[PDB]
């Protein structure tokens, strides 16, 4: 029947800056007059919906995204990958790191 | 100003493709599973289609469409603005579409009851058909000819006229001077530097290319005139046209019912592998993965992995109320499913790979914008169809698919049969197609007035086809609209034009791939070369001119005759050693009641 709660927007005045973020529900202004918050031809809303529904083919199937940004400010340190620790070979002339 | 038609079009973009989905969805749910609850359920979910539409072209012409200059939003711009019905006043609007339906239900319960018991009586499909189809006997086949015109399409007559009325008017209130220059709209082409086309342009292509197939039609004709003397003999003359009930169907359409009465070499079976495939026991899902095999074989994509669940390729293991009958569905947003109910046969397997051919050209123009994916104009989608067919009816393709014994041999007396089977259904149809809408297209425009639209039907019945009545006909018949096309309102040169593109397709190809025989022995498996110059139009969609879409793969603006020839010229070198002692062409004089 179509999962009509993901939408996304379809109209803006200007492309975003990198990672900006814009949850307002303005209605657009396409051609010269006026809108006066009432829909109309050259006046818009600004959302649409995915109705996505089962018997899609696939590219028309919904994707779930997550980016990860690593991010180096100025700071002392923090989280990094793990660690592999090896073994304690005692009573040999060895090479360590402690 | 342009940038507020684009910004209104993107909105139209994203709504029409879920409201056309879910309206072609429901759609199938009744043609796969027929209940009432079901029709129902497509009937609103149909109006929710076409309410929205109307809604969108009255916005539609809030821009002006001489003020934009992209050609593609142009495109899209005039296929939504078109007003078609509506022009009209309310009251004769409702007028046009009683009558509509009145002629559509007198031709599908029609009945013809016999003069020998008046209680049996025939509909057209079921036994009026099959009498034209199968009868030897010359008293039943005229009976069955004149009683439907006589019984039905009298009955026709005084709808047909009043039809002409009301549809000239809903043409010259859209600006055109009557409405057969309004079917003609589909080949216009306006400012494209160099592949413009004009409406009445198509008018002097279909007659210039007509004059180059009638060398042949007269050697067809010629040649199967000598063969039906000696199945009714006292019956035909030698030098005079045929008789029209006597050409296999109802209409003459399609000469292919004449077969079995001029079969060149009767003694050489006609190759048929539909024992081969019950002795290997190919399922219902062979069929379809040899046909899948054959086209990434040329070099074009898979199915969708969607298109094996979804699609019904048998009727169903219930005894399932489902309307039977071969298409390819496009529902939308990339979901492709084909509906038949395949046997195990070779006629299936024929279409099998017709049908997928409407699916691949589907899946290549799915990038355009919405109201851009059609075929580039009318004639396109079957004739893509049906070079995929003529490719995989060859024994070449047979045995390398494996299905024939690798020591078959292909004599030179079993092309012949082969040639002449293709010609009663192919180069049998063009007199007629080209009669049938030459007729139409003058009674539009008022050169026939109506106190003589049956008298210049069977002048040009004898002239341009060949074919002579068997009882005189006055001004109370109409056998024109005794034809579907003719009573249920639909267009007729989309056949004449998919035949001449068909073999500009086929001849195309066959350059490409590397083929050194004759045109009808040719298969464009394992190439990549061909693919890639078919690939090439397919994607295209209506994006372009119709015009600059045959450059792409023939390399012409215009439709050709000559590829069409060229195919069959192994039986035109035959057919005129056969008609030495015969006379070619015919008298408009003799009738056969003349005497
Ligand atoms: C034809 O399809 C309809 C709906 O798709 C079927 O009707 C009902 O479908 C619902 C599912 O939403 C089931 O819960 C009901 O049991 C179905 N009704 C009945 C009477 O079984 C319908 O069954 C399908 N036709 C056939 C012959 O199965
Ligand atoms: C108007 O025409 C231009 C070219 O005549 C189209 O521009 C192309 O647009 C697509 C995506 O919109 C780009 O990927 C191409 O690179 C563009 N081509 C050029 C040469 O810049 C434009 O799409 C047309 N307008 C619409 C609404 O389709
Ligand atoms: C479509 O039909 C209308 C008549 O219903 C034609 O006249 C238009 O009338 C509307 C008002 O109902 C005006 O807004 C338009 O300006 C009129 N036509 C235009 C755009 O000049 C109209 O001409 C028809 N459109 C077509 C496709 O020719
Ligand atoms: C099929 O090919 C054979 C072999 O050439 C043809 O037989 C020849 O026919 C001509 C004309 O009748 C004769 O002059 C030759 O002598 C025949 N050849 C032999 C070896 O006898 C035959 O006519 C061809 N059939 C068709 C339908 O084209
Ligand atoms: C055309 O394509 C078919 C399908 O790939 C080729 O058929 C193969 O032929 C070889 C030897 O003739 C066999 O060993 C394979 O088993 C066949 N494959 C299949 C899937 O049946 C065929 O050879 C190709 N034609 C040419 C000239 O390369
Ligand atoms: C098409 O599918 C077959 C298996 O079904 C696969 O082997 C082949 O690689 C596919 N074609 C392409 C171009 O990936």
């Amino acid at each position: 029947g179509g999962n009509y709660n993901y939408l996304y927007r379809l109209f803006r005045k200007s492309n975003l800056k990198p990672f900006e973020r814009d949850i307002s529900t303005e209605i657009y202004q396409a051609g010269s007059t006026p809108c006066n918050g009432v829909e109309g031809f050259n006046c818009y809303f600004p959302l649409q919906s995915y109705g996505f529904q089962p018997t899609n083919g696939v590219g028309y199937q919904p994707y779930r995204v997550v980016v990860l940004s690593f991010e180096l400010l100025h700071a002392p340190a923090t989280v990094c990958g793990p660690k592999k620790s090896t073994n304690l070979v005692k009573n040999k002339c060895v090479n360590f790191n402690f | 100003i342009e940038e507020q038609a684009k910004t209104f079009l993107d909105k139209f973009n994203h709504e029409a493709e879920d409201l056309f989905y879910q309206s072609s969805l429901a759609s199938w749910n009744y043609n796969t599973n027929i209940t009432e609850e079901n029709v129902q359920n497509m009937n609103n979910a149909g109006d929710k289609w076409s309410a929205f539409l109307k809604e969108q072209s009255t916005l539609a012409q809030m821009y002006p469409l001489q003020e934009i200059q992209n050609l593609t939003v142009k495109l899209q711009l005039q296929a939504l603005q078109q007003n078609g019905s509506s022009v009209l006043s309310e009251d004769k609007s409702k007028r046009l579409n009683t009558i509509l339906n009145t002629m559509s239900t007198i031709y599908s319960t029609g009945k013809v009851c016999n003069p020998d018991n008046p209680q049996e009586c025939l509909l057209l499909e079921p036994g009026l058909n099959e009498i034209m189809a199968n009868s030897l006997d010359y008293n039943e086949r005229l009976w069955a000819w004149e009683s439907w015109r006589s019984e039905v399409g009298k009955q026709l007559r005084p709808l047909y006229e009043e039809y002409v009325v009301l549809k000239n008017e809903m043409a010259r209130a859209n600006h055109y001077e009557d409405y057969g220059d309004y079917w003609r709209g589909d080949y216009e082409v306006n400012g494209v530097d160099g592949y413009d086309y004009s409406r009445g342009q198509l008018i002097e292509d279909v007659e210039h290319t007509f004059e180059e197939i009638k060398p042949l039609y007269e050697h067809l004709h010629a040649y199967v005139r000598a063969k039906l003397m000696n199945a009714y003999p006292s019956y035909i003359s030698p030098i005079g046209c045929l008789p029209a009930h006597l050409l296999g169907d109802m209409w003459g359409r399609f000469w292919t019912n004449l077969y079995s009465l001029t079969v060149p070499f009767g003694q050489k079976p006609n190759i048929d592998v539909t024992d081969a495939m019950v002795d290997q026991a190919w399922d219902a899902q062979r069929i379809f993965k040899e046909a899948e095999k054959f086209f990434v074989s040329v070099g074009l994509p898979n199915m969708t992995q969607g298109f094996w669940e979804n699609s019904m390729l048998t009727d169903p293991g219930n005894v399932q109320k489902a309307v039977c009958h071969p298409t390819a569905w496009d529902l939308g947003k990339g979901d492709f499913r084909i509906l038949m109910c395949t046997k195990v046969t070779m006629d299936d397997f024929l279409t099998a790979h017709h049908e997928m051919g409407h699916i691949q050209y589907d899946m290549a123009y799915a990038a355009q914008p919405f109201l851009l994916r059609n075929g580039a104009n009318e004639g396109f989608h079957e004739a893509v169809g049906e070079i995929m067919s003529l490719s995989a009816a060859t024994p070449k393709h047979l045995k390398s698919i494996g299905l024939l014994s690798p020591d078959f041999q292909e004599d030179n007396e079993t092309e012949i049969n082969f040639l002449l089977k293709q010609a009663l259904t192919i180069v049998g149809t063009l007199p007629f197609t080209y009669m049938l809408e030459k007729w139409r297209w003058m009674v539009f425009k008022g050169e026939i007035p109506k106190d003589q639209w049956m008298k210049k039907w069977w002048e040009m019945k004898r002239e341009i086809v060949g074919v002579v009545e068997p009882v005189p006909h006055d001004e109370t018949y109409c056998d024109p609209a005794s034809l579907f096309h003719v009573s249920n309102d639909y267009s007729f040169i989309r056949y004449y034009t998919r035949t001449l593109y068909q073999f500009q397709f086929q001849e195309a190809l066959c350059q490409a791939a590397k083929h050194e025989g004759p045109l009808h022995k040719c298969d464009i498996s394992n190439s990549t070369e061909a693919g890639q110059k078919l690939f090439n139009m397919l994607r295209l969609g209506k994006s372009e001119p119709w015009t600059l879409a045959l450059e792409n793969v023939v390399g012409a603006k215009n439709m050709n005759v000559r590829p069409l020839l060229n195919y069959f010229e192994p039986l035109f070198t035959w057919l005129k050693d056969q008609n030495k002692n015969s006379f070619v062409g015919w008298s408009t004089d003799w009738s056969p009641y003349a005497d």
